[PDB]
């Protein structure tokens, strides 16, 4: 089967090197996605990419593309305890919580990272997410990774990938590895090219927003908040002034004279009355663009910041760009052909009244047999 | 840095019947 | 403008001569122990047919005890360049902190003066010393130190004291491996090009921060190369039971509001530690 | 070796037709690339003279 020889090494000739372990992520990309979390529009759709992942429901089950006869569910015993791993992952963190941190790192930086302790049968004991602008990898020679770092001076954990480790004689694995899922580029490099986040092309508009938040926070204080200014002429008694100003100041609301006119004896005062507009302190018309835009890029329908928009949220953004990426990664390298983990489509509250009209309808259809009316709504048998 | 010997020991034996 | 994520520093601990001393642990700062003086001799060989006896002469318990010190800084930034940075300082800046520690430590352990921090065995010159002869040539009688000394050295340790490593900078390794015969012969590993055998072995433990007698490699010794003698070459000792390190609680970083005036964000460090020599009679120096 | 000098490649070899210069009977091909090197911290290093 494996032929071990990959078309990948037109880099490690010279382009890139072996045994360094690069980093997997920039610097600067890591700054990036550390301030797009304290910047509020950035916070709030990060959020909210998280939230939702973080709400569906996971079990392993049977695949419903089962062409192996021979199924790798190797023992249906590694199934239970694979089941019971991703119901409860590593004590202190549940399932909820795990898949929440890697939707948010694959929203930030486009790769994901686990660390999974299988006993010595394929029964996972426990499963670990990984800090990912911390974590260095180390290539092989061919055309892939082979090791990964996690600490730079005391820890030094060289985990092995789940390519290269000690498997059992169907091809589990036996000790710990990790998974390191990545977004595909241009230009391949499957995983020497850079990364690809939303985070890349919302730099400008977040400067922007950046910009004018502190010029409306500027000139909120700063600007005089008073009307009337009000001059006298450069003939008129130091005293005869005080008083005249009194008189003009002791009208506001509780006071001596109160809402009553104001008469003056010669020496025409001459007021004229500020506008003081200030309404248009933060630019919402070049504000609310770059709202938009940084939404966008996101993958989130402005209309969400009616349900048919909560629908394509969930059905265009959400699952096609979080949950088939992280589960066809846990599939691939989690458990052996014919089973794998898939999420109940049901168990989001949007799509029920979706599924229930699907369902409906098909029930009304007469030219097509159980097993498949079932099948193109879920329900494997 | 500066070009710096690499003085080693030389041939050493004896310490009590230096010859006449 | 295509910064790397490269970092070379090119700076070197010693090696560490903390695995080597008994380890003890103590809970509060400040302990006691005992200590056996003398048995002192009971009983003589009396003669017969004599109904007395003699009372001898007892022993002696003496009873010592030893602080441990304690061992601080502070470092901090000024919060401006820190949001902004390229790098991380804290996890560099502490990174640099146990590395100050770390070697610290087993240099005051080792040449400790006194007060507020262990008195290392080199400043307590209890342990025995032993100078090696100076030699001849062309008439003069400059310092030296051959191979004779070396096995002389490391076989006249009291075989009942137990058995004792040695401690040694490697260039004193250099410069034994690296000595000749008379023809041209190599003294160790004839004809090989390196001698190295496994130090493990032949129980002699490396270092590097050692008074190293060869000044930077460069005191061989044939005319104003010599030793400079009274310099230290070399030590040998049961560590186990002749010098012990003490621990309290490992280094511990905490933030100190308060100090920090909005601009410099001023974080501290300590730890606590300490040692001291037990009896100092295993363990002898070998000098020039 | 490892740390005490690297060897920086940007783009290898690369032969190409240099459209422009040739004509319809003779060829004009030109070849480059581009690398360099530095030293890193040369406290790792030695060298043996006379």
């Amino acid at each position: 089967p494996a032929p071990s020889a990959n078309p990948a090494k037109i880099f490690i000739r010279r382009f890139f090197s072996a045994g360094v372990a690069k980093n997997v992520v920039s610097y600067s990309n890591v700054m990036a996605a550390q301030r797009a979390m304290e910047h509020p529009v950035a916070f709030r759709c990060l959020d909210k990419l998280g939230l939702t992942v973080q709400s569906v429901k996971w079990d392993v089950g049977k695949d419903p593309q089962n062409t192996q006869v021979g199924d790798g569910g190797m023992s249906a015993s590694q199934r239970k305890a694979l089941q019971q791993i991703l119901q409860r992952p590593n004590p202190t963190m549940s399932g909820a919580q795990l898949r929440y941190s890697a939707a948010l790192s694959w929203a930030c930086f486009g790769r994901m990272a686990f660390k999974v302790s299988v006993m010595s049968d394929g029964s996972v004991n426990a499963i670990w997410p990984l800090g990912i602008p911390f974590l260095k990898q180390k290539f092989d020679r061919y055309g892939d990774v082979e090791s990964f770092q996690y600490g730079d001076e005391a820890g030094k954990e060289t985990i092995p990938s789940f390519t290269k480790v000690e498997k059992n004689d169907k091809g589990r694995p036996i000790k710990n590895y990790a998974f390191m899922i990545v977004k595909p580029s241009i230009n391949g490099a499957m995983n020497f090219d850079v990364q690809n986040t939303p985070l890349q092309a919302i730099g400008v508009p977040v400067a922007l927003y950046d910009a004018l938040m502190a010029r409306a926070i500027d000139s909120a204080d700063g600007t005089p908040n008073s009307k009337w200014l009000v001059t006298a002429s450069r003939d008129l008694d130091d005293g005869q002034a005080k008083e005249v100003k009194e008189g003009i100041e002791e009208t506001k609301p509780g006071g001596d004279n109160g809402g009553e006119i104001i008469f003056i004896a010669g020496t025409d005062v001459k007021v004229q009355e500020m506008k003081n507009d200030l309404s248009d302190i933060h630019s919402k018309v070049p504000l609310d663009d770059q709202a938009r835009t940084i939404a966008g890029n996101f993958g989130i329908p402005i209309a969400l910041l009616y349900d048919e928009s909560r629908k394509a949220f969930f059905e265009d953004t959400i699952e096609p760009g979080y949950l088939t990426p992280l589960e066809d990664g846990f599939s691939m390298f989690l458990c052996g052909a014919g089973y794998r983990v898939i999420f109940d489509r049901d168990s989001i509250p949007a799509l029920r009244k979706s599924r229930a009209d699907i369902a409906a309808t098909y029930d009304k259809v007469t030219f097509i047999t159980e097993e498949e009316k079932r099948e193109v709504t879920g329900w494997p048998a | 840095a500066a070009p710096s010997r690499l003085v080693q020991p030389g041939c050493f034996i004896c310490r009590g019947v230096a010859v006449s | 403008p295509q910064v790397l994520a490269l970092e070379v520093d090119c700076n070197i601990e010693c090696a560490s001569l903390l695995d080597l001393y008994g380890q003890i642990e103590v809970s509060r700062s400040t302990f006691t122990y005992m200590k056996i003086a003398d048995y002192g001799q009971l009983g003589e060989y009396t003669c017969d047919a004599k109904c007395d006896a003699e009372f001898g002469e007892p022993g002696n318990i003496r009873h010592l005890e030893g602080k441990t010190y304690d061992y601080r800084g502070v470092f901090c930034f000024n919060r401006k360049n820190l949001q902004e940075a390229n790098y991380d300082f804290l996890s560099f800046m502490i990174g640099a902190a146990q590395r100050s520690h770390r070697i610290n430590r087993n240099q005051a352990l080792m040449i400790g003066k006194g007060v507020n921090e262990p008195k290392g065995w080199l400043t307590e010159n209890c342990f025995p010393v032993f100078q090696t002869l100076p030699v001849d040539v062309n008439g003069t009688s400059t310092p030296a130190f051959l191979a004779q000394d070396w096995r002389r050295f490391v076989t006249s340790f009291p075989a009942e004291y137990g058995e004792a490593r040695s401690v040694m900078h490697q260039n004193v390794f250099g410069y034994l491996a690296a000595m000749v015969d008379a023809n041209g012969r190599f003294l160790f590993g004839d004809g090989d090009l390196t001698f190295t055998p496994d130090l493990v072995r032949e129980r002699i433990r490396i270092s590097n921060c050692l008074p190293d007698p060869t000044e930077g490699n460069t005191k061989g010794g044939t005319g104003q190369d010599a030793f400079a003698a009274g310099s230290f070459v070399a030590a040998q000792a049961a560590w186990k039971t002749a010098f012990y390190a003490v621990e309290k609680r490992p280094m511990f970083f905490e933030q100190y509001e308060g100090g920090s005036s909005a601009w410099c964000v001023k974080y501290q460090f300590g730890a606590e530690d300490g040692g001291f020599v037990g009896c100092c009679e295993h363990g002898r120096i070998l000098q020039i």
